[PDB]
């Protein structure tokens, strides 16, 4: 039920990766995603959010065109094409606009090391 | 009997009956009205305490408005002689005391126009919406306005109330949105336009400099760009090229191959990207004209589960039925609808989880049955199913002209005020007065109401042009009678033209797909409406 | 979007708040009036304006704000 | 070396291109030229001697044709003092002994152009197929009139010479079909506008009857059709309304809402009827002509299949390519379009090409490859895209027109004949005297060829119409002006404007689709094409 | 490789059959499909046409509008929706426009009995 | 569309004629100028103008004709 991330590889410098973020509690259209991530030290931060509801895929402001989210409704999975040494993580908020106050982000991944 | 006021607190599947309600006739709640968790606060009595008083906020709009052919003339202050006619029109013209028991009373409806959603929104919600801040300085605008027009410039009184009542009326601020969409793609061919133009202004200066065509009429570059952008719109026609052909026929060929392009490619080729960049803006609004019905199903959807995990069940599918107050009976539906859902989970063998699942039942609830019912020709058909059809449709679109032609009513008002008089003595030689137009005057405001309204028809248009450029003096009026053809070869291309096109598209759509559905299947699929819709 | 180390949060006026806690984040309040479930209420949240009152009371926080689509965390 | 004949040996590598090549640009083989057995016959060579010596057949139409302004008026042959010009053009009046030595050069090639395809066609496969017929007819009219100009009604020599000419240019023959196949469709809606003017003549006359309107101009009932004929077309637009403006400034809204219909909803729905049978006659026409590429690639197919049994062979495909001379290393391409077809038969490993498989095989090689060499801005883009690919593509809608104002012209030429002189007195009052258009005239073919360009854009139209109803007398000059209206008004918004919209829509999708040509697929896939066609 | 027709039931009048016109040597696109009866003592007659190839499925002056025609090239089948006492055979000619001369029709179908 | 009962035809005047033959047709001479295989050559075919010379020759019916779909038998 809850979430898988995948994709997580060993990453180069100026390449990048294609995430994948598994789930098997019907997870896409109406729990949708969010990516935050975590540079080691630091806070957290979003990276990327997704409606395979409204059909929105948008994301933030430091990482604004740089990296690319995308869904697979089928598998409930939602990819994530790519000092961005980080460690990533999915999320499932049941809202999507105001996701802060109602929904949260209930049910975190299992971590990575990208 | 009446299910309006629910703000007192209906019950978790009661108050559901509102919401999708609300996404099948599309009305839209504030994004801020349903911020709030309950939604049956404060903040929902005091948006349905103002969609049923909602007559009193746009009739309004027009007691604001139609103040302004009401009027006076802005000028007849200086001069002498005023009730003397001097070519004016027919209206009374409101003294200072009925100007006062008549601007109080637009401004006792107005405030409470805009400072109502403060009994919906916060005193830090509200001002930062910047339809709302400048709703806010409009009316201060009409406040200081007031205040002058009590106690006693140019006196922009009268282009608040036109935008007043643009930002008013829902549909004219939602057109104006597609203008100012659609802008930068018009201003690239307007660019072009002026360069089509101003090429062939300088062959034409060119070819006949000597000759008697330009001795007469094509004197200087100026009074050829001038020349052939009337020729550019047909209507200046033999009488620019008569002496180039009476002195030789073959000049004619440039003239007849310049006026065979100019309208017939390059007007048509202004009429295919306004209308390309037409079909984009729009249904980039109805793509957010969905979301705004959309979010009402993601706020149906979280209502009916108790701990939002994101499911309903069968038997909670149809407990909602008998809420909807349409179909009589219960089990007859989900065990129809579920087969008409095209993509059903099946993860149980009774109800279907997930939310884009429901998004789209309660949608096609409502072209099917349509049974809600609140107590509280075939030769000539597919024509007059387009003309009844747009007779609404076009109100947005030609109330953005109506308050384009009362932005240059208040101009021309203005900048060619009381000139045609019959003191006057350059008037009589202009073509306005061998054509005795005369009138058609820009004397008053409903004198130059209609004069635009010849101006946007394109009849004899010139006559007004080439009369108020010999009234006035300069060279700078033409300058009023070229932006009022440039705003409205947008305007009476994109919205008019463009439009009852695609309006016959769909009235067309409507027939041939009909015949279609009544022998594809019984009832009404979702694919092909899908597909139907993205061809043409 | 600035903490404050009885914790609080900053800047969406009353509904732009989750409050968060080797671990990855676990929720704790949504809304900062609610407590999310499976978790001792010694942890409260309140809403004071522009403040976000994330709320110790016993002994033995990664507050979140967005409006349309771009959310906000604290560090 | 030379590869343009290639039919006399025609091996079956080499009569294999000689219709290979007849799919990749379309041209024209006769169904008759191609149910022979061998297609290399006595008929072959009698067609490539004609698209070889093609320039001697398709110049010819415009020494024919442009004798048309090159002839003489209809009638001075009664009158007196033609020498002095009484408003006349330019052009010379060929005598009877230069019409006699260029009657017979014209029709020396039309009986080697129109009995030409006796030599490829039989003596009663010609005479059977009710267009060979009428061009058999049309020269024995222009043989009987050349044997009545030697030797000594209204003279139907010039009204021939449009009809030769447009069944002999295949484009202009083929546009027509268009037209004839639109004009149900626009009778219709031709029967609605009218509708339109009877009533709103009606009530226009029931209104303003007693009024200082209805005793000006609104006299009768008739004369309100008449006018308010003419503010459909907006032309006449304050003068017909300015009596009822006088005396009520009220009566202005019939007036300024009649004409905001008839422009804006039904001028509009006249084009969006004639768009929308302009794209179905369009389609239809295309798969009338797709149709024939696959006569040839069931020809192509079936000179190869000498087993005779229903595919072909892979190492046979390849090398058959050897004659196709489009690129060298042949074996390493077809093995990789078995997977950019989007079928294959899979019944054998090679040798199994189904004859819809070569069908669409032979259509993309010529499209991507394009390799035969017989020896023998951003911002503006999408406007001149379209703007280059229009003149050419517009040049058989443009000749049609063409082809009709030469037909109102020998009319006009014969009803309005040799009228507007300067001895004539009922002249000098009319529109024609005071607003100076003294040519612009009638009394001669290229007189009267650019009155009706000024007709035609619409400029000043009813100049001539209230001229020439006064001129002749009658009412019934009234009828070949309305004629003009309908008919071209019917071409300037079909074959003009319809097809400009369309082709913008064409020069925008070979733009926005063109960035998908190199991120999508490298190659050309064949569905994807099939279905972008019906998306847009 | 040879015809298979089938759809050739007992028929009231009234309502009618659906025939299907079965192939193995490739008889759809290429070598297509010709529906001729024959009523008992009389000659034979055509009824029904296609192509495959040109998509055109045309057919005769005495049946026309009455009899329609299908296909299906995935099983290589000409389908036929339907004083009819008729016998049903199938035919392919290889060329379509004037298979008078240039095909003949060369494989007949087993038979029927309509 | 005529048949003669040495067998001719009638009426499309040189390659629109095909020529047959308990039993199903067979097929013998297509363009009625070339014997089909399979066949003994005592059935040979002639085209003359408007008629159609199919032939019996040696001691031991239904002529075709379209244009462009339409297809007209013998009987
Ligand atoms: C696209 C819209 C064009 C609109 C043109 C405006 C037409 C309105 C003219 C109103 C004139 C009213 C004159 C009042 C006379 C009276 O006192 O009775
Ligand atoms: C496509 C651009 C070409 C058109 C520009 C040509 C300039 C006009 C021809 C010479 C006239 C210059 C304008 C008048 C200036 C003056 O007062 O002398
Ligand atoms: C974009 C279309 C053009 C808009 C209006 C055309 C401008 C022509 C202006 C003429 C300028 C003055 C004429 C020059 C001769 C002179 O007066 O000395
Ligand atoms: C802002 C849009 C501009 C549209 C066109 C403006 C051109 C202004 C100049 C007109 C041509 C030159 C003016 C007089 C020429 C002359 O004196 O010979
Ligand atoms: C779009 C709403 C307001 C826009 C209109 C603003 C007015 C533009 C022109 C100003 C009018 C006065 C003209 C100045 C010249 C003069 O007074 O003679
Ligand atoms: C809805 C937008 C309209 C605004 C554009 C209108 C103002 C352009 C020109 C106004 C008059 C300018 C020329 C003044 C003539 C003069 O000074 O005599
Ligand atoms: C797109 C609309 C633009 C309006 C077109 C230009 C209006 C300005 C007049 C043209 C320049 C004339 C300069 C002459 C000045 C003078 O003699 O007073
Ligand atoms: C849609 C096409 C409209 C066609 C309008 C016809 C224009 C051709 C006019 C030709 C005039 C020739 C007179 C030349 C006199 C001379 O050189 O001696
Ligand atoms: C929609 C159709 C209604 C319009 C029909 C108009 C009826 C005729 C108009 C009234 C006057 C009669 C005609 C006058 C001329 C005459 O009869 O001499
Ligand atoms: C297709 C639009 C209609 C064409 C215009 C029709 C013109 C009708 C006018 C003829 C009647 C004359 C007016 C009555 C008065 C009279 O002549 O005695
Ligand atoms: C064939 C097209 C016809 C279109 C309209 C035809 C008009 C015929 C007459 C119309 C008005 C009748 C005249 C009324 C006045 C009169 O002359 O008595
Ligand atoms: C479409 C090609 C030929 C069609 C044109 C045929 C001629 C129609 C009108 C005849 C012209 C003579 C007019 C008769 C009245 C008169 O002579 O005054
Ligand atoms: C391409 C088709 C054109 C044919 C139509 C043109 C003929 C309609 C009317 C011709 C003149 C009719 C009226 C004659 C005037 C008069 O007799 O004085
Ligand atoms: C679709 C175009 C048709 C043409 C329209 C009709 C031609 C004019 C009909 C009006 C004639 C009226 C009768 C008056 C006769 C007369 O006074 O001599
Ligand atoms: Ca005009
Ligand atoms: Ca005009
Ligand atoms: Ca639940
Ligand atoms: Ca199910
Ligand atoms: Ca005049
Ligand atoms: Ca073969
Ligand atoms: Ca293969």
């Amino acid at each position: 039920v809850q979430l898988v991330e995948s994709g997580g590889g060993l990453v180069q410098p100026g390449g990048s990766l294609r995430l994948s973020c598994a789930a098997s509690g019907f997870n896409v259209y109406s729990y949708s995603i969010h990516w935050v991530r975590q540079a080691p030290g630091k806070g957290l931060e979003w990276v990327a959010s997704i409606s395979s509801y409204y059909s929105s895929t948008s994301y933030a402001d430091s990482v604004k065109g740089r990296f690319t989210i995308s869904a697979d409704t089928s598998k409930n999975t939602a990819y994530l094409q790519m000092e961005d040494t980080a460690v990533y993580y999915c999320a499932r908020s049941y809202w999507y606009w105001r996701t802060s106050t109602l929904g949260g982000i209930d049910y975190w991944g299992q971590g990575t090391l990208v | 009997s009446e299910a309006i006021t629910h703000g007192t607190p209906f019950q978790k599947a009661a108050a559901l009956v509102d919401l999708a309600e609300d996404g099948i006739g599309l009305p839209v709640e504030i994004l801020d009205q349903s911020s709030f968790g309950e939604s049956a606060r404060y903040y929902f009595i005091f948006t349905r305490l103002d969609l049923i008083w909602s007559l009193n906020y746009f009739a309004l709009l027009f007691l604001n408005f139609f103040e302004q052919p009401l009027w006076c003339e802005k000028n007849p202050k200086p001069s002498c002689k005023d009730r003397d006619y001097y070519y004016l029109g027919e209206l009374p013209y409101l003294t200072n005391a009925e100007s006062i028991i008549y601007e109080v009373i637009t401004l006792a409806i107005l405030l409470v126009h805009t400072f109502f959603p403060i009994s919906y929104e916060g005193s830090r919600i509200f001002w930062t919406s910047r339809l709302n801040l400048v709703k806010v300085a409009c009316v201060v605008i009409l406040f200081v306005d007031v205040l002058v027009d009590f106690l006693y410039p140019f006196r922009i009184a009268p282009y608040v109330r036109v935008i007043i009542f643009i930002l008013s009326i829902r549909e004219l601020r939602d057109t104006l949105v597609l203008l100012s969409g659609m802008l930068g793609t018009y201003l690239n061919i307007l660019a072009l336009w002026m360069l089509f133009l101003l090429f062939a202004s300088w062959i034409a200066f060119v070819m006949f400099e000597n000759t008697q065509q330009g001795l007469t009429v094509f004197t200087s570059y100026g009074a050829t760009l001038y020349q052939m952008f009337i020729l550019f719109t047909t209507s200046n026609n033999p009488d620019v090229w008569i002496p180039a052909y009476k002195s030789s026929r073959w000049s004619s060929v440039f003239f007849v191959l310049y006026v065979l392009i100019g309208v017939y490619f390059v007007t048509n080729l202004i009429l295919a990207v306004v209308y390309d960049s037409f079909k984009e803006q729009l249904a980039k609004q109805v793509s957010g004209m969905d979301q705004m019905k959309r979010r009402m199903l993601e706020k149906a959807f979280g209502l009916i589960d108790s701990d939002k995990n994101g499911e309903i069940d069968k038997n909670q599918c149809i407990k909602l039925f008998e809420q909807l107050t349409n179909y009589r009976t219960l089990p007859k539906i989900s065990k129809e609808e579920f087969g008409l859902i095209f993509d059903e989970l099946d993860d149980t063998r009774d109800f279907k989880i997930n939310k884009d699942e429901f998004a789209d039942l309660c949608q096609a609830i409502a072209l099917r049955f349509q049974k809600e019912e609140v107590p509280s020709v075939q030769r000539y058909r597919a024509f007059i199913a387009t003309f009844i059809t747009l007779i609404p449709s076009l109100m947005p679109y030609l109330g953005t002209i109506f308050c384009v032609l009362c932005i240059y009513c208040s101009i021309g008002v203005q900048v060619f005020g009381g000139l045609v008089n019959a003191g006057n003595k350059k008037l009589f030689e202009t073509e306005l007065a061998e054509d005795d137009y005369l009138l058609f005057n820009f004397n008053d405001y409903p004198n130059g109401m209609v004069t635009l309204f010849n101006l946007l028809v394109m009849g004899n248009w010139q006559v007004w042009m080439e009369s108020y450029k010999d009234l006035t003096g300069t060279w700078w009026s033409i300058t009023y009678f070229v932006s009022f053809y440039v705003i409205t070869i947008l305007l009476l291309l994109n919205l008019v033209v463009a439009f009852v096109l695609e309006a016959f598209f769909t009235e067309l759509d409507l027939e041939e797909e009909e015949k279609c559905q009544g022998q594809d299947s019984q009832e009404k699929r979702n694919r092909r409406r899908s597909a139907g819709s993205k061809s043409r | 979007m600035t903490q404050s180390p009885t914790i609080t949060c900053r800047a969406s006026v009353s509904s732009a708040v989750a409050w968060y806690q080797g671990k990855a984040p676990k929720l704790l309040i949504y809304s900062a009036s609610s407590l999310y479930s499976g978790v001792p209420s010694r942890f409260s949240g309140s809403r004071s304006g522009t403040d976000f009152t994330l709320t110790i009371s016993s002994l033995q926080y990664y507050c979140q704000q967005s409006s349309s689509s771009l959310i906000t965390f604290g560090q």
